[PDB]
């Protein structure tokens, strides 16, 4: 197993706010059995420190959530750890390749398994973008069929108290 | 009857429930403890003016 390198003076009081998730490469069953029903899914960002600070907005059955997150970072810039908030433990946090104008892609890993995602700031995105995220996906060690792609449509932001997690 | 709380996987892209405090050990000592769901409530409004 082996650690890429992180995208190169990042700074996330430039890397911020919105980004539309487009799709993920990961070889986990869920993805692969449960996958099907998929849910609109975006990130939302913030500058805090080296340290990103973030939510991912998301429907469940037609309820909009907000899942609360702080990505503290390793001692490496664009390095996180997730904070271990339960008992899965902690994350490895990349983000990989990007321009804060149109485009993201982050690594995430943990028990030796690696993942990806694309997102890009807007409803659409570029097929050279999704050409270098399978880049990305292959630089993972995964194949293009464990790509899971998430709806292009009905995204959601500002959910309601009871539907934010305040896992932090 | 009440295990069902919240959790999020970032590594794979689930929001789904927790498998924690699903089950008990019950001591000896209660001969039942049932986990059954209720809730009742009562309201009254009274105005009187004149």
């Amino acid at each position: 197993i082996s650690t890429i390198q992180p995208k190169a003076n990042f700074d996330a009081q430039q890397f911020a706010g919105t980004w539309l998730l487009v799709a993920v490469g990961s070889a986990c069953r869920f993805l692969q059995e449960q996958g099907h029903r998929a849910e609109a899914t975006t990130l939302h960002v913030a500058p805090q420190g080296t340290a990103m600070a973030v939510s991912t907005f998301r429907k469940l059955d037609g309820i909009c959530w907000q899942v609360r997150q702080l990505y503290g970072d390793t001692g490496v810039l664009g390095r996180f750890l997730l904070q271990a908030r339960d008992a899965r433990g902690a994350v490895h946090v990349v983000v990989a390749e990007t321009d804060y104008q149109s485009f993201a892609v982050l690594y995430l890993e943990r028990a030796g398994q690696l993942s990806v995602k694309l997102y890009a700031r807007s409803l659409p995105v570029s097929d050279s973008v999704l050409s270098g995220f399978e880049q990305r996906v292959q630089e993972a060690h995964l194949t293009e069929d464990q790509i899971f792609y998430f709806p292009k449509y009905g995204f959601c932001e500002a959910a309601d108290q009871f539907h934010v997690l305040d896992e932090v | 009857g009440e295990w069902r709380e919240l959790r999020y996987d970032s590594t794979c892209e689930r929001l789904y429930y927790g498998d924690d405090e699903k089950y008990f050990r019950k001591p000896y000592n209660f001969l039942k403890y049932h986990f059954e769901a209720l809730a009742d409530t009562g309201i009254s409004s009274e105005f009187y003016d004149n």
